[PDB]
């Protein structure tokens, strides 16, 4: 579990990338992430079959 | 052939937002087949 804070996030990149299989996003739409945004980020990465 | 659940409405994504866009309200069907050993050679004609 890593924090993110204090920083910029540009997710269109993250998003426009066709590096990822699957990216669906919850409970805010991929788009909207621009533009609104949230106290801290928490990027929980693992590998699962 | 994985771009094809992005032919529906109120789905966005690389096809779903730039080439070919669905209006979320849409009425009608949608039909695909594999054409693995039609289009298929390299094909490169497809864009």
């Amino acid at each position: 579990r890593k924090r993110i804070s204090n920083c910029v996030a540009d997710y269109s990149v993250l998003y426009n990338s066709a590096s990822f299989s699957t990216f669906k996003c919850y409970g805010v739409s991929p788009t909207k992430l621009n533009d609104l945004c949230f106290t801290n980020v928490y990027a929980d990465s693992f590998v699962i079959r | 052939g994985d771009e094809v659940r992005q032919i529906a409405p109120g789905q966005t994504g690389k096809i779903a937002d730039y080439n070919y866009k669905l209006p979320d309200d849409f009425t009608g069907c949608v039909i695909a087949w594999n054409s693995n050993n039609l289009d298929s050679k390299g094909n490169y004609n497809y864009l």
